């Protein structure tokens, strides 16, 4: 299936993934293709935040849709 | 008067600590420069320590000047730090370059409020330096830290559509729309319904409080929602610099004072250059004074550029439209002289006689010697 990850500059990313990929692939998949450190992305779906752990279908994610980007501050 | 003198008078009121090191040091890494420089500076508690002068180095590299190093510094820094990635700033609209900051702050980054407060630090340490920032804050951000209000007309610089839409409203009867105190923001594959007022929801919009609405418009677009952010940076940057201090300024003059660029574009540079009395792009003079200025560091050629213009300061957009003291006057290299004598410059015409010298390297010490004797 399609889906996209729109980010905070406007950029829209498709990503061609299947509903079974966890959150830790798309990360993966999205640093191939933007070259970002998987460690450094942050997901949003739905305004909540994608854990790695789950799948795209954990949060009812079906192609068309769109993901959110933000890149990491490790504050501290 | 005009600004070259507030200026002066600025730098001269600017307090120099006398308990403080002869220097602030930093270790950074290009690869991770904004949390390198984050943990830094945010690390120290007395602000006054920023003052020292800058010693930086970045991955081990050692011997280079220090004010080139921190004028990358404060380039490398601006790149990240008004990176839209991160939701702590973003462009004020669509094919628009300013920099507003992000209502939504918090939602993609708790510590949001720390980085701004270091954004604020990096912007005193620019200003108290005379270093420049890379980038450009909307006009209402520069009010924001002047403390000024925030009105209607400050709108059209930054949303021209909004602005005009507000116009209309104001220029006529918008009772019969059924507009409720209330706007809608979509946020990451959401709508949020705002209240401009308690129960807005319910107050529709009429001739009689139209006015009010517009105000309150004005203030959640641009003050109201970034309240905590603007006062992290703000806090920040008067650190450094009396907020007493910098109200000499209007919005344009601190604009000037702490945003643009350090170095400049040698390409560009050279493509926007004039010839006179026989010099031309390809004559040998000229292409061994473009490799002069091709392997002279940050520090020199801004040296130079001061040299022949009299400013140190690059014109933005280029030098295709570069001002010399009546009208725009291009760059330019005339031929005068001979090989004993130093180049001279007539800063007016933003012009460089150079004699036809015989070798590379005599154009470099001779051209060097000239810069250095003004000095």
């Amino acid at each position: 299936m399609q889906i996209f990850v729109k980010t905070l500059t406007g950029k829209t990313i498709t990503l061609e993934v299947e509903p079974s990929d966890t959150i830790e692939n798309v990360k993966a998949k999205i640093q191939d293709k933007e070259g970002i450190p998987p460690d450094q992305q942050r997901l949003i779906f739905a305004g909540k935040q994608l854990e790695d752990g789950r799948t795209l279908s954990d949060y009812n994610i079906q192609k068309e849709s769109t993901l959110h980007l933000v890149l990491r501050l490790r504050g501290g | 008067r005009d600004y070259k003198r507030k200026y002066e008078f600025f730098r001269r009121k600017l307090k120099k600590q006398n308990d403080i090191p002869n220097k602030f040091e930093m270790k950074l890494r290009r690869a991770t420069v904004l949390e390198d420089s984050y943990r830094r500076i945010m690390g120290v508690k007395r602000a006054d320590f920023l003052k020292a002068r800058l010693w930086i180095e970045f991955d081990g590299e050692k011997g280079l000047d220090y004010g080139g190093v921190a004028r990358e510094w404060f380039f490398l820094i601006s790149k990240e730090m008004f990176n839209p990635y991160y939701g702590l700033f973003e462009y004020s609209a669509t094919d628009n370059y300013t920099l507003q900051i992000n209502p939504n702050s918090g939602l993609c980054n708790e510590d949001h409020l720390s980085y701004f407060k270091f954004i604020g630090r990096v912007a005193g340490m620019a200003v108290y330096h005379g270093k420049l920032l890379d980038g450009f804050f909307i006009r209402p951000f520069y009010k924001m830290m002047l403390h000024k209000p925030i009105t209607l007309h400050d709108m059209e610089s930054v949303d021209s559509e909004y602005y005009n839409s507000l116009r209309w409203i104001l220029e006529n009867d918008p009772t019969e729309l059924d507009l409720r105190f209330i706007i809608d923001e979509e946020l990451f594959g959401q709508t949020h319904q705002h209240e401009l007022k308690n129960g807005g929801s319910e107050i529709v919009v009429t001739n009689k409080n139209k006015k009010e609405y517009i105000y309150l418009v004005i203030q959640w677009r641009f003050v109201n929602r970034i309240q905590k952010q603007m006062a992290a940076f703000k806090e920040g940057f008067f650190e450094l610099i009396p907020q007493d201090l910098i109200k000499i300024f209007d919005e344009n003059e601190l604009e000037l004072l702490m945003c643009g660029l350090g170095d400049v574009d040698v390409n560009d540079w050279r493509e926007h250059t004039k010839y006179k009395n026989g010099y031309s792009a390809n004559h040998q003079v000229i292409q061994w004074f473009w490799k002069a200025v091709l392997m002279m560091d940050s520090e020199k050629r801004i040296r130079l550029l001061q040299f022949v213009t009299g400013t140190s300061r690059v014109p933005m957009n280029g030098f295709a439209e570069l001002y010399g003291s009546n009208g725009p006057q291009s760059f330019t290299v005339e031929q005068w002289g001979t090989p004993e004598k130093l180049p001279r410059a007539h800063t007016c015409f933003n012009r460089l006689d150079l004699p036809p010298y015989e070798s590379f390297e005599e154009l470099w010490d001779k051209l060097q010697m000239a810069i250095e004797n003004t000095q």
